[PDB]
């Protein structure tokens, strides 16, 4: 009971030294196409387990292309954590990237 | 997909087990012979039914059929210690 | 008699509640074993064999 | 056999059903007759503003309990 | 003899103070004989076993003797002893099952894996039932579980389903706290009979002069089973097969449900609870269904007993068909059930019929400001399916409730000579667009009453005419004539027919 | 897709405590239980009961096997998504007398 | 009268149980089983 | 294209064990249909039709009073060519196990042949 | 070599970091190359 | 078409299986029974070094079923010496042939 | 080393043998003969070695001769253990074509576990077939043949977008191609329509969207394993992948009347392929 | 060599809080409030009412039965908590998907009220049965009892009618009865706790 209070203790302090804040990151302001291919993965597998969907679907019936009617509206809401090699990160929002 | 994996594995340790593998399996084997007849499997042998379910006979482990059984591991009792031949060249520049 | 010189079914039915064997031809000289045997003990090992083998309706 | 599948639905336990882990943060730190009947006068107003409802309804016999008497 | 073996099963239980279990499974492999075999166990030498078992209790939990204890429970036909047996058997289920609350573990699921028993049967098993669900509380929830994993097939015999559903609806009544899971669990455990009925349905059955079969009429011996059954499959599933189970499972589910409503329950009790539980399984498990007959008179049948309860019936009916919260699809089929409901339920008033015609205006009175001006945009003449299922909803009415509406005065409510003049002649063509023979029927009726003036403009439908999917809304009644002859004569007083 | 979830995927039992798959059991329940799972090294067996009054057990520590036995512990396993062939090389490493110990994160 | 066909001397030969398969004219040991008149369909394509 | 099959089964006796299994159907049992395929002997009509799964001889085996028969164990239709019994020569007095039966594959030029 | 290797690696007790796709591919965890260079995250409204 | 077997799940009925995707074997209506297999093993005498030859039949692909003695063979040992008529035992019912 | 153990020289030598699980120690067939496994022959040679050093373990209790063959058993108690580790590392007796291999020889090879099944696994919903032109199709697009259409299959949830298309599919079945071959409930328990008739599959295609009682599964929704459609993709192989373009990503265009893949010549000279025979790999 | 070894295993058993008498009643209080956290699977159905998620999966099939990690049977539960994915208090927290299914995982801190018996206490529940080879008993009208005929005081008798009982003065006993507490056994589904009536 200490021994896991001081151990969740550990683990929200290292995930804290490692988030980069929205004004220190420095990585590129636009969706790279691994990004954007998982996006539209992930949305769309999201869709077919009865998810909440934010746009207007004109009786289509792939998955995948209502996640890209969502990507052409900025309605997904996801995060990309972005991943530098130490293990810090940075958190950026779909609707704030740049698609190509 | 609609089963969900939640605990995960991140990093394999090697080791080397030690005498004490008798612990995790008290399932023995004698009888080098793994048949006899009518068919059955012959108790102390190679394929006693402590070891995983086999020929339409459920486990004596896991109580489970052929299906549902992981199977299970047993150990034969070295008389004398023998060397691992992995470790025989890393024992010898030791002696 | 029955338990040892024939053969009950394997299992752990047919061997408690109600007996199930077969008579094998590999014990029919074996049962004819003990038969002979006190028969020859009856004339102190003199064995009258033909009138026996009318009396026991055989070859 | 049968009984083979029915052990998969006597358990049950799913990643949907139950929790990965479950750890107790702190110490279990007792409470008061005024504090429990406190509590359920609030978590069974809750969940009656499916399933529970054959929970609930042994609750409730404890919420008569510790006030009033069969 | 019996006062020899008296001191034969207390030396039996002498095996706690040297440990050695010997007697044990002796006793026990005798009294776990079925009832074909006259050498099991008699009515005498059981009390001389069962009260020297319900005098201590302590020298027999061990795990040797555990074993005995499985073959009371596995004791067969239990319910079919003397009652200096039965009424002293039960004693003992009543103070194993609660010196060790571990065994209704195993004891509850053989009460009601023995519901295939009738109710004459299962009189003692749920008197005992209803006592252990009082007496140990936390067996609500793995009883329920016991439900499920009991009920029998779709495809099994017709004993075993009738009187599982009698003996689950004995269950009900005796136990509100399960309630919703008991509901749940008929009509979900119906709908796998009720729609593999439509798709074979092509002929009448025949009426044979029976109509039941028999009155009551009353080892294992496995080998190695498992090579070939070949080519003697007999899969041809039939009609008598599951319309007969239609009948005597849905019309006990009617029965069951008209003793337990009534308005004596319906001011302060219970009843008003059976109504919601089956109104949020009507929204939820047969509205999503598709093609369904037979199921729908469930609530058919319910929501006719009192008029408070059609005043929370069809409130929640037009709430669904309208709500803009709802589906795209669901705000058509509920607006193709709600036109099938007025026109065929019986026992309802004046002021009830009003009530929806007179929403069913006015929503198409709302009509006209916003939905009739995007005729001229380019787009479909399918972007308005919600108003053609509403104008069928109408019409179906005035082919069969064309008596009601008249006065004494000689005028109609709210101007039906007039409001279906400006609504066919409009921008929409309502008499192309929705099912044919519902609307070929309005026009000619509303001739008999002197509205219809447009037997040209059917006529001005060959050279002025997504579409399979709304064809297939409109030609599904969810109040069809019913075929199930059984069924019928329950509702041939709550059921309107033709005329 | 290709090499897990299409070839040989399955998902094992993982004791989170010592980290081995081969080694997870499901254990023979007694006639009033659920078979649960549980690991076969972390697991003492009952008769070590050797001995604040006492040390009594919590009575859902101890688990039997269909051989007859009881065991004290083995608990804290869980699921994880593994290829079949991960657990064939654990069993052909253990033959050289070589453990593979698995760290799965949520502890 | 169901028929078989000796392999060598091309005898016709109905084979009823327990009779060793053999022609009875010859001794020959092979022997082919020959067509009945019976039903099968084709398109002639 | 034509393609022989061994339908053996003396592949396992030994020099003492006696005829298990023998041609033809039983008694007593009736698995019906097969006739459509085979002959009363248990081999199959030449000229026959076959596809996967239907029988191409029925054996009679005495460790189980039932009349089993084993199927065409290839997906492309073929039509029963010859079927010829095989002897025996190690002596007299044995009844038929051994059927050698060929099959004819036909093959149009279909798109996707090397000419 | 795969038991030479193995052999430096049980004498190191040596703990396999699961990164590089060789070994990932093994345990059968995602690879780390391309789309599995980062995460998605969903974002709940509600507290 | 069908192969005798267990009965199955969901409390179908009492029902005989068969394969049907060569690993699934489904019930008579259409249940497929969790986790089923057909294994098998590969050959592309010779290539390779012969242990034994342990016969067994193995068509429940793993487990055995046929092979064995004393079930049918009950009535099989006893069956042969009966089995064949003219056995020249004819004692006294030859006088009254 | 944080759980500071300590290194003790027991490791190296081998106190027990582990005898692996019997799922993993299975007999062979071949034809119509099964045979022993092979890791039984180096398996119980070791155990009879251990039982002829215990008959020779009683000729001290009552009591030169036979110290000469209790030392020549601890030989062969080590060339016994030697040889089920692995192979090489023993004697032998004859030419025995390359005597049983031992469990590092199931590793260390092109062929054996850690680069045939670990590396180059074999995969489900996959199919392959010889190639053939087409400039018709376009040139992201692929000609499916209809006996491949009708057999690989996509597990598609059921929602309420798709319940007009999932209904057909399951009505038209597992033999017209836009059809399906088997349903997924929501407990897991796959319900096959192969053997069904036109009225099981109308009477189950109706019961899509119909929520269970269980509330475990009260999350989940069911699985309709529909054919593969003209809005499926499809990873395509030409077999020696010698570049990452050799394995591209085309559109399903499925044809009529055919055996064959079929392919646009835009990508004959990516996959650096011709039509004189060729087979390639289609993964689903 | 062993005084540092079974620590890691007793300690491993010995429960933390003991139920203490209070008062001066006689009666222990095994009601009692831990804050523990949880590691759930949220849903994408759920993805949009998360809390509503949390609680409707994973929460409320945990009450009223035994959990092993609380040990005891859990009452309820209160404040629930969803830890962010995000160390940014706010509503639009974050929950991480895993690659390959639709799912989220996440850290919960909740409260939940057990009922913790241990040995040695006291507990006073209703009889609901006796007969002649136990008492058998309820606990707060929820929790089965029983005390068997070993635990029994030898001056009680029971006398025969089903049957009344004799205490050592000559007494029917009421439904409520003080005793103490044996092994609790759990087992079952059903939380059983066997007691004691001598001191
Ligand atoms: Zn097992
Ligand atoms: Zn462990
Ligand atoms: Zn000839
Ligand atoms: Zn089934």
């Amino acid at each position: 009971p200490e021994d896991f209070q001081q151990h969740e203790q550990i683990r929200r302090k290292t995930l804290k030294e490692k988030a980069i804040p929205k004004d220190q990151r420095a990585t590129t302001p636009y969706m790279t196409k691994y990004e954007r291919a998982r996006i539209l993965g992930t949305r769309a597998l999201q869709i077919s387990m009865n998810a909440p969907v934010f746009v207007d679907l004109e009786g289509e019936t792939d998955p995948l292309r209502i996640a890209m009617k969502e990507l052409a509206e900025k309605k997904i809401p996801l995060v990309i954590r972005r991943y530098l090699p130490d293990g810090s990160f940075e958190d950026w929002s779909v609707e704030e990237l740049i698609v190509d | 997909i609609s089963k969900p994996v939640g605990s995960e594995i991140t990093s394999v340790d090697f080791g080397i087990l030690t005498a004490k593998i008798r612990n995790l399996s008290a399932k023995q084997i004698t009888n080098p012979t793994v048949l006899d007849n009518l068919g059955h499997p012959v108790s102390g042998g190679l394929y006693d039914l402590a070891l995983g379910a086999f020929l339409r006979n459920l486990c004596s482990t896991c109580g489970l059929d052929e299906k549902f059984c992981p199977g299970h591991q047993g150990h034969i009792e070295l008389p004398v210690p023998c060397y691992n031949p992995l470790f025989f060249n890393q024992l010898y520049i030791y002696l | 008699i029955l338990s040892r010189f024939t053969v009950i079914k394997p299992g752990q039915f047919g061997r408690s509640k109600d007996r199930s064997y077969f008579i094998d031809p590999q014990n029919e000289d074996k049962i004819l074993c003990y038969i002979l045997a006190i028969i020859m003990h009856l004339d102190n090992f003199i064995v009258e064999i033909t009138p026996l083998a009318h009396e026991l309706n055989l070859k | 056999m049968m009984k083979g599948s029915r052990r998969t639905g006597n358990n049950t336990a799913t990643t949907l059903n139950t929790p990965v882990v479950i750890h107790a943060t702190q110490l279990p730190q007792h409470v008061s007759t005024d504090e429990v009947l406190q509590f359920l006068e609030s978590f069974i107003d809750e969940k009656e503003n499916t399933n529970l409802s054959s929970s609930i309804s042994q609750l409730k016999r404890i919420q008569r309990d510790f006030k009033g008497l069969p | 003899s019996a006062a020899m073996y008296s001191r034969f099963v207390k030396s039996a239980l002498d095996d706690l103070d040297k440990n050695d279990s010997t007697q044990i499974g002796i006793i026990a492999n005798q009294v776990a004989l079925p009832s074909k075999n006259p050498e099991r166990i008699n009515d005498k030498n059981l009390n001389i076993l069962l009260d020297i078992l319900s005098s201590n209790i302590n020298r027999i939990e061990s795990s040797r003797g555990t074993f005995l204890i499985q073959s009371i429970i596995n004791f067969e036909k239990w319910w079919e002893l003397p009652p200096h047996t039965l009424s002293k058997y039960i004693y003992f289920i009543k103070i194993l099952c609660s010196s060790i609350p571990k065994w209704w573990q195993d004891v509850s699921m053989i009460l009601v894996s023995c519901f295939i028993l009738p109710i004459k049967q299962t009189v003692c098993h749920h008197d005992m039932l209803k006592y252990f669900l009082r007496m140990i509380p936390s067996s609500m929830g793995f009883i329920d579980t016991y439900l499920a994993k009991f009920f029998p097939n779709k495809n099994d015999t017709r004993r075993k389903l009738v009187n599982y559903t009698s003996n689950l609806l004995k269950l009900r009544g005796y136990c509100s706290e399960l309630g919703f899971q008991i509901w749940s669990l008929l009509i979900e455990k119906i709908i796998s009979i009720d729609v593999e009925l439509q798709n074979e349905l092509d002929e009448l059955d025949d009426d044979v002069d029976d109509d039941d079969l028999e009155e009551v009429d009353l080892m294992d011996i496995i080998e190695g089973m498992d090579g070939t059954e070949e080519y003697n499959v007999e899969l041809t599933q039939g009609i008598k097969e599951l319309s007969t189970k239609l009948d005597s499972i849905l019309t006990l589910v009617s029965t069951h449900v008209e003793e337990q409503v009534t308005p004596e329950s319906l001011e302060s009790g219970e009843g008003v609870g059976v109504f919601n539980t089956l109104t949020t399984l009507f929204k939820t498990h047969v509205l999503p269904t598709y093609y369904t007959r037979s199921i729908q008179y469930i609530m058919f049948h319910v929501s006719q007993q009192q008029l408070e309860l059609m005043d929370s019936f069809l409130v929640t009916l037009i709430d669904i068909s309208f709500a803009v919260n709802e589906a795209a699809e669901k705000k058509i089929k509920s607006l193709q059930y709600l036109g099938s409901y007025i026109a065929r339920a019986k026992k309802l008033s004046r002021t009830q019929i009003i009530f929806v015609a007179s929403y069913l205006t006015s929503w198409l009175n709302r009509y006209v400001i916003e939905r009739e001006e995007e005729v001229d945009q380019r787009g479909g003449m399918e972007r308005f399916k919600h108003f053609y299922a509403a104008f069928q909803a109408l019409c179906y009415i005035f082919c069969f409730r064309h008596n009601i509406f008249r006065d004494t005065d000689g005028n109609w409510e709210c101007e039906l000579d007039k409001f279906f003049q400006r609504m066919v002649i409009s921008k929409f063509n309502p008499l192309k667009f929705c099912n044919e023979n519902v609307m070929l029927m309005f026009a000619r009726i509303a001739q008999q009453e002197s509205v219809a003036y447009c037997f040209s403009i059917i006529e001005n439908n060959n050279n002025e005419r997504t579409r399979q999917q709304f064809i297939d809304l409109q030609s599904y009644f969810p109040y069809d004539p019913l075929f199930l002859k059984n069924y019928k004569i329950l509702m041939k007083e709550y059921y309107i027919e033709w005329s | 897709d290709r090499l897990l979830n299409s070839s040989d995927y399955t998902q094992a039992s993982v004791c989170r405590e010592c980290g081995s798959i081969l080694t997870t059991q499901q254990s023979v329940p007694r006639i009033g239980s659920i078979s649960t799972v549980c690991c076969r090294r972390c697991s003492m067996r009952f008769e070590d009961a050797k001995k604040g009054e006492k040390i009594f057990i919590d009575d859902s520590q101890i688990w039997e096997d269909g051989q007859g036995n009881k065991f004290v512990g083995g608990n804290e396993t869980t699921t994880v998504a593994i290829p079949f062939v991960l657990k064939y090389l654990d069993s052909e490493l253990s033959a050289m007398g070589i453990r593979l110990r698995y760290n799965v994160e949520p502890k | 009268t169901l028929k078989y066909i000796c392999a060598e001397c091309s005898s016709k030969l109905s084979l009823s149980r327990t009779d060793a398969v053999r022609c009875k004219d010859c001794g020959h040991r092979i022997l082919l089983k020959a067509r009945t008149k019976r039903l099968v369909q084709f398109e002639a394509r | 294209m034509y393609k022989t099959e061994k339908v053996d089964l003396a592949l396992n006796r030994n020099r003492g064990d006696p005829i298990t299994q023998h041609f033809g159907f039983g008694n007593d049992e009736w698995p019906k249909e097969w006739l459509e395929k085979l002959d009363e002997d248990g081999l199959p009509y030449i000229g026959t039709y076959v596809e996967e799964g239907d029988p191409i001889c029925a054996y009679f085996d005495d460790t189980l009073n039932k009349t089993k028969i084993k199927t065409y164990h290839s997906s492309e239709p073929a039509y029963i060519e010859e079927v010829n019994l095989i002897g025996d020569e190690s002596n007299k007095f044995q009844e038929l196990q051994t059927v050698s039966i060929k099959y004819r594959i036909r093959r149009t030029p279909q798109i996707g042949d090397k000419f | 070599t795969t038991c030479q290797f193995l052999t430096k690696a049980v004498l190191d007790n040596e703990r396999e970091q699961l990164d590089s796709p060789s070994a990932r591919i093994v345990v059968g965890k995602l690879n780390n190359v391309g789309t599995g260079s980062f995460d998605v995250l969903a974002k709940v409204p509600n507290a | 078409t069908f192969i005798r077997g267990p009965i199955c799940g969901t409390d179908n009925c009492p029902s005989r299986l068969w394969r049907i995707i060569d690993g699934r074997r489904t019930c008579q209506y259409g249940h497929v029974m969790e986790g089923d297999v057909e294994f098998n093993d590969d050959e592309d005498l010779g290539a390779g070094v012969i242990t034994r030859r342990l016969n067994l039949t193995t068509n429940a692909t793993g487990s055995f079923q046929s092979s064995q003695l004393t079930n049918s063979q009950l009535l099989q040992q006893q069956q042969r010496q009966s089995h064949k008529k003219f056995k020249k035992l004819i004692g006294h019912e030859a006088k009254l042939l | 080393n944080l759980s500071r153990k300590l290194v003790k020289a027991d490791s190296f030598f081998m106190d027990v043998l582990v005898v692996p699980p019997t799922r993993f120690r299975l007999p062979s067939k071949l034809g119509e003969e099964v045979h022993e496994n092979s890791q039984n022959q180096l398996l119980s040679k070791v155990l009879t070695t251990s039982l002829l050093i215990r008959d020779l373990n009683d000729d001290l209790s009552k009591l030169r001769v036979i110290f000469s063959r209790l030392m020549n058993a601890f030989v062969t108690i080590q060339n016994d253990v030697n040889a089920f580790i692995d192979s090489t590392k023993a004697q032998g007796r004859t030419s025995g074509k390359v005597p049983i291999p031992g469990v590092k020889q199931a590793l260390e090879k092109k062929e054996g576990l850690f680069r045939k099944h670990m590396m180059g696994k074999r995969v489900n919903y996959a199919a392959r077939s010889v190639i053939s032109p087409d400039p018709n199709i376009e040139t992201n697009e692929i000609g499916v043949p209809p006996v491949f259409a009708v057999k690989l299959t996509y597990p598609e949830p059921v929602t309420a977008y798709n319940i007009a298309e999932l209904r057909q599919a399951v009505i038209n079945g597992p033999d017209k191609w836009p059809g399906a071959t088997q349903i997924q409930n929501e407990d897991g328990s796959l319900v096959s329509l192969i053997g069904m008739s036109v009225e099981q599959r109308k009477a189950l295609a109706n019961q899509l969207l119909t929520p269970s009682s269980n509330v475990s599964t009260h999350t989940l929704n069911k699985k309709v394993y529909r054919h593969i459609k003209n809005r499926d993709v499809v990873l395509m192989n030409r077999q020696p992948t010698l570049h990452k373009a050799s394995m591209m990503g085309h559109k399903v265009r499925v044809l009529p009347n055919e055996k064959t893949l079929r392919l646009h010549y835009a990508n004959t000279g990516a996959y650096n392929a011709d039509f004189d025979g060729d087979e390639m790999n289609m993964h689903f | 060599n062993e005084n540092r070894e079974t620590a890691r295993f007793i300690k491993k058993h010995k429960k933390q809080v003991t139920n203490p008498i209070d008062e001066k009643n006689g009666t222990s209080n095994c009601i009692v409030r831990v804050p523990i956290a949880l590691y759930v699977s949220l849903a994408p159905m759920y993805l949009e009412n998360p809390l509503q998620g949390v609680m409707k999966q994973h929460l409320n099939p945990l009450v009223m039965k035994y959990n092993n990690k609380v040990g005891g049977v859990v009452l309820g539960y209160e404040g629930l908590k969803i830890l962010d994915a995000d160390p940014l208090d706010t509503s639009e927290k974050l929950i991480k998907i895993t690659p390959d299914t639709p799912f989220g995982f996440t850290w919960c801190h909740v409260n939940l009220y057990v009922w913790q018996p241990q040995v040695g206490d006291v507990l006073e529940g209703y009889i609901f049965i006796q007969s002649a080879s136990h008492i058998g008993l309820l606990i707060h009208d929820a929790f089965n009892a029983s005390i068997k005929k070993n635990n029994i005081p030898v001056d009680w008798t029971f006398v025969h009618n089903l049957g009344h009982w004799v205490d050592s003065n000559g007494e029917p006993i009421d439904g409520k009865l003080r005793f103490t507490v044996r092994n609790v056994h759990t087992t079952g589904r059903v939380v059983s706790v066997d007691g004691t009536l001598i001191s």
